[PDB]
């Protein structure tokens, strides 16, 4: 899984060497920067209800056409397994935050995501209105700090790069 | 492989779940030991030529029989072998150690080995060994008590990573037991 | 040239990946580490020549068999040469510890270094002696800062390590 | 590849020389700049997928003969190649920028570039169009003057950073020149 | 891989025998039926995506469990390698029905499989309903019974050609168990 | 370019084989099957204009959300291209008809659509929309017998799962 | 087994793709062609004891030598074994006739018989010559029909050139 | 590789075109003289070691130059190189009748093989009559006119197959020039 | 692989010992018996493709349900494959006796046959019976009593290398059992 | 060229190794094993012509079929070119008795025969007829020496066995 | 192991080959070689502990600085460990002495020995100048004959060169 | 690769000649010349590391700028790589004494040595002096004139083998120029 330590680790077995001056500085860097994006983490975590609800709503306000019969929100059931899944990215986004890089987004949310919104004529923009949104209503100082901010919407704009 | 943060992540996932304050807090403590975890590291690597000749070399003269005709370590070929297995596996505690976390070791050096070594076979009463004297090696660079090579740091406790650094060292020899 | 930033970029460039929060964060390490490995080039920049011939003559010293017919020692032109590679090792500590990587060291002065020695009857031990004395002749806060001694000993401890 | 420090260590190198005084000084001003950096890269890569797309449908709607049979846009696999390369050349611009130095960028894309264009018949005009419109969309999101997304950093200067980016790409364009 | 053609030829090889009049004349009858053989290929290829869709979504909806908390379906990842797994099947089937014969299905897809599945922990019993499904499926569209989505072709009876079909789904589910 | 005689000859190659009896049998199959495609092919070459037209009407009729700002119709220029691909699709429909494979259609129309389409914001269900109305608009004698409307249909339900 | 479907078919695993147009097409070239090809197999199940003797016959005629000490004929078990031969071979272009491809004589026949007939001074000309005459005896409209005849001398010749 | 339809195909492409009408009416024409070709091709096949001997016999036999000590065809190793380069050459120019296009043989035979001819000092005049001789050979056997070997076929006329045939050896000859 | 003289050695290390008069000995007369064995090996190799060729006929007269319909030997392909093994098998064996050692043997032919062999459904009974009748040519033509080919060598005994070489057949049939 | 000194230093080469004790050894065996064939070498180089008549005479004699319509000696010319190929075949025995090896024999008569004589209808019991004529002709002392014998009938038997 | 036949044998194997001519003459050439070298091995069986004992004196009288604390021969157990090593290298010369080649040599001593001499601060020049006292304190006629010497004295020179 | 004799029978195959009479001669002399041929080859390979270090040693002190910055036996890695250069160019060497000829040695090594060290910037002057040294070197001790080390054979002349010594590492210089 993708962050600052298991990517040297995995270049320094590469090469069959032990750790060296240039791994342990990288790992220092993922010190200074830990709280900052824990401090989003921790803000997600208590907060992610709010964002998941507003997120969803703004969906199907964008794309009232997905209730349309033979689309991908025409059901109860299919319009709460939309919500669902920005729920798991929005779980998936505070575990990247927690680790401090892309892994859990790469692993568990992005790798096959094309093919099985293709398969199931789940249209890709959806998903991009719901994180836009996210991204943009998100504020410093209010919800977190300013740095909080960059790491929370990086990771966000990290994932609407991988579906667009 | 998992480092300490994503080994979090993995048990979170397995109950649909997200990180936040409670379970957030242990992670940050793991964070502040950042700078000494780093110590522990290079206290290993700084010292890792004499951790390996020592411990092979210990493992032989408790056991002569390793360099008397069919032994395993007899012949400057399984004697270079045996040296860097030796080197194999204290590299790969060392990446642990960096990681907070065993996978690595388990995943990239242990799963297989006591089939490797019954395969060739290499004494793992003999291997065991060698690992619990890289152990003992190890942990006193860690403690700052080695006998003949002293390391500064800054004044503390670093008891925690030393249980740790003998506790991957242990999971080397539980997985060819 | 093996640094924080070059093995981050040569391994998001075999995944055909941007640069992303790990990469990033890595790169922060630099920042935090960089004090105190630039003390230590420093400080060895101005002494480099002291430093030099404090460890050119405890080699001699700790083996004077050196200087006798048929050894690498036995004219005045070879032991020059010696205390010139020592030269040679420092400078490229020095410049190890300006990039914040192994990289100088790695291929300036590591590489092929086992077969040179041997075709010219050149002992290792008389290179780890100069840089284990070199090592703990040093002290904080006398020569640098303990940050600094301790950046300054791992690179003398990584050439140890590699002749051994 | 090097970075912006290992450039000073060569040229040290090519003159014996000792890195101290006035060459760190220059290099510890890199450093106190390093957030900014980070901050520019990050700029770029959040915006790779909008920068890469709008570069090749502007240098389209510029060129329209681009995409008539016969022009080198034409088919969806003439289309796909042309937006990967695009990617590929901010790609690596973007380690360029992180590294602080050009020789990835070289290295690893640039060389052989124009002579696999040719050999291709990829108009080497249109491609330099496309990096061109590239260099002004990356340039406005780490200056923060984008039309239509805005990026929220400390209040500061990003002149020479933005400068760094476009020159860049403007080796890119020279390479195929 | 063998044909309903070579088959026969394997059988007469066992006897050391001549295809004559006797064993030619049900091949024949198959000639006779190949435009409808044909029709059948073509109503399951050209609705292979809504086949293998319909059918893991369906394995899914009748056991959730798949895609809760490390269900075998969970993540987008294993979503899709069951989704190219489920069209891996079909696409064999296809070759059996146009070979007229299960030898490419057993050799190249349905060897090995419960062995793999055991080994990388997907539940057989879920595997088995999604053939099923897909089953049903491919046999409406060969008779033209499916509910959304009809095929003109010439009027007249495919019912041998949608159980031998049906055969070849049902030699899937018995490899699995 | 796949077509009956293609494939046959790239596995002839690939063995080293001269052309032999299946080879040869594979073809006539071409000089059987011609008469159906190739009526499909030209009531596609004279009527394609008025084709192309319905199957962009319906594109808009059915997702009116495309001429909204932002999305894929949402100039005039934009909805002629739309028109445009259709047309580009059919024309590549009528080369299948033509040369008895999917070849015109794999090499260029569907290799790297899907990351054009994705670069571009371009909905595939649109694309989907396009080609089963056409495809259940057709029908038999009307139109074409009912072996060129066997054939028309294969092509475009081959770009439909190509989409899908 | 080679054959028109076995061929098409391993062409589509190779690219991992469904049965297409170019590949059905080809499968009808294989019904169009069977009425002559299992013409010539029927007569072949029905009149091979005369056609294997009077192959056999005309080897021996023409090669006298063969019956001579320390040749391939010289003893009555030995001349059986070469009937035998021709009877084989005979089967297995009724089995090409009833595929409608090469692939019985390919696997059954033609792989490894150099090396056979190499090792166990068995000459090709025998063979070669036996297969010549069966081929040119043969004749349309009496024994099958034109068409049929096709067939037959092609796998015969097919044999011939796997043997010169 | 094309046929003569994708070749068709690509000619209407370079306009945007559809195929109908004009094109469409020499395509139907080339499928009504189907069963001539095939037998044209047959002719060939039927024949292929006793065309390639004959022409690479009669290379020699008419240059024996080539069998002497330092001639290409000396040793058995040059020999059996030479007949089988004879070998190869027609099997590309039955492909390329099979098809009804050129591109086949250009593509996968002819293209570089000056220059292989030319590295290797194989001498090309040499191959130019071995070419030629495989074209009277091979022409004979489509036209029914070859002195020791008949072919029976339908009665009528296949001058332009045998002219098309020879095409195609002219190709590999000015490949060489 | 061993030889004779590397076996000793390997004997002599094994006691962590010297080789000198009472080992070197017995030594001395296999160098005494060289040119012996160089005749003996020769004298298999002159008749390598009549021993297989003979060994592989004999099997199958004694047994003709090999060549009979689903036979092992049946199709020329097994054939082939039958004679190749036979090959190999001798080859294999003369160079153990030209080696003065069976290792190579062993090590390079033997190990894993018999799995082999069960896996293809080869029939042990029958291999070992071409082996045997291998075994009595070789040893004729080590003799000089082969009844249609003689071998003129200087008068001697040759009873030994001929033993010797039996035991190398011996051993294939052994490994096979 | 396969000989005893090409085969250790292709051996020495492919491991990166100086010659050492066992490759001087091996070259030592062509100093004691020379004079026996180098004594052959000399014998058939005066004799040649008149061991080419005899096996030449031979194969006809035992192969008058060869002589008739349609066959490898149906004109004088084919005739000649035979025992032509019988002292091109003595020629690179007389050159693999001068190297110690089957070089010659390998690269230069053997190498690519058996497709050679496939094409040309040339029977490959002809030529082993010429060489067991040979083999079994010669004799010792009259001819050569005993061990001369020795050499030349190995060679004579190793092309039997390539043709066999 | 490598050997004069071993040599040949692998050669052989690698191209599918019967032993022929070259291989047999290396054989011979084995046999022409083996009383010299052979002579050797049993002078050094007979004679070791004093040739053993002489080089190990040599090498402390060499080198007095390797009894000092911290060097290789600090200890007496230590010292005999060295005076062990000799023995070591000297039964394997008499090992390839008997088998005619480095192989004894090659996977016993050499192979690793850098590596582990390196690790246990082992100076190569030690084991060389125990090697260079031996060869030349050997003479003929004394100790054996000349050509027996010439033996002796290269393979002391092939693990000089292994360890320069 | 060729050796004397092969030498001898490719130029009798030019002119479809057998070999005996004044041919024979010549390479019954080269046989009886072998003993020394066999001390010279081991005059060498005996001190193959002392010519090599010797010989570049020499070279860079006779050239000190060489090992300044930017020389090209700069670093241990490119010191390395030279010393390696001179060990292959003097196994070759003895390759072609050991077998008469110099094809190993213009094959093997020599083509293409100029191109690669023009192309990597390797200064062809100064190869050329350390191939002359070891050319000086390896002379001496063929000659058994070597100041420091003697060789012990059979009293007599190698002035010829000396010179064909020599004559190959001419030819290595001459293939740089």
């Amino acid at each position: 899984m993708k962050s600052v330590v298991t990517t040297v680790l995995a270049a320094a077995d590469a090469a069959g060497r032990f750790p060296s001056g240039s791994d342990l500085e990288s790992v220092q860097g993922n010190i200074q920067r830990s709280a900052a994006r824990l401090e989003a983490a921790e803000k997600l975590a208590a907060g992610h209800a709010a964002v998941v609800k507003e997120a969803g709503d703004v969906v199907f306000k964008k794309y009232p056409y997905l209730k349309t019969a033979g689309e991908a929100g025409d059901s109860a059931e299919k319009v709460a397994k939309c919500y669902r899944d920005i729920d798991h990215y929005m779980r998936l986004i505070n575990y990247c935050l927690v680790v401090g890089g892309t892994g859990p987004l790469d692993e568990w949310g992005i790798s096959g995501a094309r093919e099985v919104y293709r398969a199931l004529n789940l249209p890709t923009a959806a998903y991009v209105a719901a994180f836009q949104y996210t991204r943009d209503r998100a504020c410093a100082p209010r919800d977190m700090g300013p740095q909080a901010l960059t790491e929370f919407r990086s990771y966000l704009d990290y994932v609407i790069n991988a579906l667009s | 492989m998992l480092d300490a943060f994503s080994k979090a992540v993995v048990s979170a996932d397995q109950k649909t779940g997200y990180i936040g304050g409670a379970e957030l807090a242990a992670l940050k403590t793991y964070i502040a030991n950042g700078n000494k975890r780093l110590d522990a590291v290079n206290a290993i690597t700084s010292n890792a030529s004499c951790i390996v000749s020592d411990a092979v070399s210990g493992m032989i003269c408790e056991n002569p029989g390793l360099i008397s005709a069919g032994g395993n370590c007899y012949t400057n070929r399984r004697m270079a072998a045996c040296l860097r297995d030796g080197e194999i596996v204290l590299r790969y505690v060392t990446y642990a150690l960096l990681a907070g976390d065993a996978s690595v070791l388990e995943d990239r050096c242990l799963n297989g080995l006591k089939e490797t070594y019954m395969a060739l076979g290499v004494p793992i009463p003999s291997a065991i060994r060698a690992v619990s004297i890289m152990k003992a090696s190890a942990v006193a660079f860690i403690n700052n008590t080695a006998s003949k090579r002293k390391i500064e740091t800054p004044q503390g406790d670093c008891a925690a990573l030393a249980s740790e650094a003998g506790s991957y060292f242990d999971m080397a020899a539980s997985a060819l037991r």
